[PDB]
RNA sequence: AAGGGUGCUUGACUGUGAGACAUACAGGUCGAACAGGUGAGAAAUCAGGUCAUAGUGAUCCGGUGGUCCAGUAUGGAAUGG
RNA sequence: AUCAGGACAUUAUCAUGUAGAGAAUAGGUAGGAGCAAUCGAUGCAAGUUCGCUAGGACUUGUUGAUGCGAAAGGUGGAAUACUACCCUUGGUUGUGUGCUGUUCUAAUUGGUAACUGUUAUCCAGUUUCAAGACAGUGUUAGGUGGGCAGUUUGACUGGGG
RNA sequence: GGACUGUUUAACUAAAACACAACUCUAUGCCAAACCGUAAGGUGAUGUAUAUGGGGUGACACCUGCCCAGUGCUGGAAGGU
RNA sequence: UGGACCUAAGCUGAGGCUGAAAAGCGUAGGCGAUGGACAACAGGUUAAUAUUCCUGUACUUACAGUUAGACUGAUGGAGUG
RNA sequence: GGAGAUGGGGAGCUGUAGCGAAAGCGAGUUUUAAAAGAGCGUUUGUUUGUUAUUAUAGACCCGAAACGGGUUGAGCUAGUCAUGAGCAGGUUGAAGGUUGAGUAACAUCAACUGGAGGACCGAACCGACUCUCGUUGAAACGAUAGCGGAUGACUUGUGAUU
RNA sequence: CCUGAGUAGCUCGGAAAACGUUAUUUUGAGUGAAUCUGCCCAGACCAUUGGGUAAGCCUAAAUACUAAUUAGUGACCGAUA
RNA sequence: GGGUAGGUGGUAAGAACCUCAGAUCCGGAGAUUUCCGAAUGGAGCAAUCCGGUAGUUGGAAACAGCUAUCAUUAAUUGAUGAAUAAAUAGUCAAUUAAAGCAAUACGUGGUGAAGUGAAACAUCUCAGUAGCCACAGGAAAAGAAAACGAAUGUGAUUCCGUGUGUAGUGGCGAGCGAAAGCGGAACAGGCCAAACUUAUCAUUAGAUAGGGGUUGUAGGGCUUGCAAUGUGGACUUGAAAA
């Protein structure tokens, strides 16, 4: 088992810390987001080393996340058939995600946060980027 | 084939030896179970792996 | 009398057993005599359950009590005897 | 993953208890002769809990330096303040477990749909939809189980039953 | 006697047996239940309770009484093991 | 009559699914007539063959080369079958 | 080593001290307080040949019905499935429909049409109720003569399948 | 500093080993260590003493068998063998 | 090459030839080697049917001769390419391996009965036997101690005799039956991982190829010196000889 966490503090008092108890597959596990710590060299040795890595990977983070913002708010268009501006079927995250490809951005669905789009027009859709960091996007529905 | 891919761990064959010890020939399956996995090219590829297996995945962090 | 009453006790002993009975085997039955230490009795004597004949069931396995037995190298123990 | 509930321990914290006599609500064993005052009394106001309708205590606001017959009286089997250890019962922040009960999803499932490999009702992959840590599945353990299997089911016997 | 027409023990029994139309009971809410298969897969069904499987009676008419102690079946919510 | 055309039940079955092993299931493809589609009649002859050979008269399906007309129109859609 | 007798090869085997469950003791030893008593002992070998008997192997021979495992068979027959064929001949004359009467309009009735049915009589076809014959037969289940169904839950060929 | 980690063990069900499950050896399910002052072993177990260093690989020879090629043998058969 | 004087396979005489320019015959090496058959272009009722592709010849052209090639799977290499932008799945091509058979025998490994014995029978035995199945091999398997096991001890494995029908194990019934020790046949023990070091990988290497090192009276690496040029084979190519 591997204690460790990573760029947040999450759902309980801890910091940027190995402070993890054994939970095995759970939100230590299928979090690909958070340090699977070998404490065979995280003592003193991955301390200070992994340490100023984690500034890069954060400060990086800060930077590739404001890069992919300013690709964000420099308009997502999906083209969808709607009857009279109420639609057929209906656009969600991956439909989101594959658009916003057309701009060369590859991002995860699961940080487009929000529910079913139903309807023509805009919409502005929230984007967790980091624990942090929350981005605007725009996001056009038109018919076709 | 109802053994694992990773290792080919399969059945163990033995005697279902009841009270007053009579025999009873008798198959122990491996627990088999479809958890994920990732290769060093992408290709994530779903496998029917073992749970013994499964720890030695988790511990190596193969995932 | 081997029956009835009384006094005293517990031989309703331990370790044995020459010689016989009847027996396919297993088993059963009787028993002089010897050592230890006793009871009754003045003493001789008697007493190893009852007047006699039935009243009971192998081996294996496991348990219980004692032990001048062993204890998988040694000291113990477990486990056996 | 998360929230709620109640249970038993305990880290820190209070209390809690009426046979009579005993100035009174005596839970047991001690060290015990003094003890209180800004870790603030007499008199009063409110209140949780408790109930012997009388009492205890805890918690607050005002009060202000004179006080304890619940030290010494006196009782009684156990005797009074003050520092400790042990019982009955309750509230608390706290964990530790599991127990039922919710919500959520990423594991997982699909004989919902769409797409591609593809001229393919199998299949693999992506998305959607529904379920949702249940189900299915491996081991382990109870129950019902002639559906199924291997077997026994005596002998004498004026024939055998 | 059985309602009928039918089927059956090739090669000793064609019948009063079996079937049947109709009746009732029960199971089953769709990945249905039952079933074959170790599982995949498949039937049921390219069906959906006016449908499907099973038990029992056996056209049509009239009737189908009493007992829920025991066995079985269903439900139960506190307790006992 | 049948292949060289077609498919049914069904059989086989790349990849694939499941299964200690062999094998089992199954998709695309491929096979599979008892069926669909396809153009020849009469008579004569030999010991033995005959819509097969011969005589007489026919039709079909391809192939080029040629004359004239016309823009053809499928591995796929539809109708027919 | 002549696919030899044999030579080497002492590792082991039996006998030479028994008794005791055993440590142990030792011509004694176990039981026993007992040195009494009793039990058991206080020397008669071994290796081969041959014969009798015996043990484990089928073990004198022949003899089951059976038990289990792997395969081969649905070309007969039972069922299902695809696809085809067959039922001479003759009767009865349904439901429905058209018309006429009747009905306030129905209902009902009469004529005509129509041509149904697990219908009728009976050959091919299928089946197999009875007698007689044959029963080492013509025949490993039949013949003459009768017999039931014969447009249907029918009969039958070809192919596939369990 | 290094000396083979889901490993040796421990637990639930089974077995190989002469042993009918027991030290040793293997394992379908679960959990799970240590690092030369170490780890395992000497029939449950602990201490002392002593032996050996798993959890990685490879290995001729002696051994089993002869349908086959060649030479040859037989107190083996001699056409119901 | 040998070897001579006959020969053209047996039921087989005759007919017609070859041969003593050295045939037939015998031995070595070669070539041819229709069709089916693992069968493999596609089928299929085995030994038959129907083809594609690329050459060349004939032909005016269909078409026919005559050649070669055309299965699947796995590894490697290259190209191409989806839902989706990149990427992977997939598809196409090239090269290299096997798929099968049999010696009714031997070996290993998986799975695994029953008859019978127990005078019946279930624990047990028969038995890990037969059978089914996979996999080779000329032999296989096993194997160089986390050992034996009771000692001033042996020192990989295998096989034979004995230990012994013992110690034990068993409804303590039937039955089963070693490991030590001892005498023998044969005898060899080698090599990686990891410490450390080198080069390179967007060096996030935790990876790729080298050096180094192989273990128990503990060893190896790390710092420092001396002695070494040699045996040895579980082994590559040539030459010569028997
Ligand atoms: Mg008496
Ligand atoms: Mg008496
Ligand atoms: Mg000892
Ligand atoms: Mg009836
Ligand atoms: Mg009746
Ligand atoms: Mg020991």
């Amino acid at each position: 088992m591997k204690v460790i966490l990573k760029q947040d503090v999450s759902n309980l008092g801890k910091r940027f810390d190995v402070v993890d108890v054994k939970d095995g597959y759970a939100i230590h596990f299928l979090f690909p987001k958070k340090l699977a710590a070998p404490l065979t060299k995280k003592s003193l040795q991955d301390r200070d080393l992994f340490l100023k890595k984690q500034q890069e990977h954060y400060e990086i983070n800060k930077a590739l996340s404001h890069k992919l913002k300013e690709v964000i708010e420099q308009e997502l268009h999906f083209s969808l058939k709607e009857h009279n501006g109420r639609p057929y079927g209906s656009i969600i995250t991956k439909q989101i995600i594959n658009q916003a490809h057309t701009k060369g951005m590859a991002l995860q669905k699961f940080m487009f946060k929000d529910n079913v789009r139903l309807g023509f027009g805009d919409h502005e859709i929230t984007l967790h980027i980091f624990e942090d960091t929350t981005a605007v996007l725009k996001v056009k529905v038109t018919p076709d | 084939a109802k053994k694992d891919q990773l290792t080919l761990r399969g059945p163990l064959y033995g005697n279902n030896r009841s009270h007053s010890k009579t025999i009873t020939r008798r198959k122990w399956n491996v627990n088999l179970q479809p958890c994920k996995v990732k290769t060093a090219d992408g290709k994530t590829t779903r496998i029917l792996v073992s749970t013994r297996t499964l720890r030695t995945l988790k511990k190596h962090n193969r995932l």
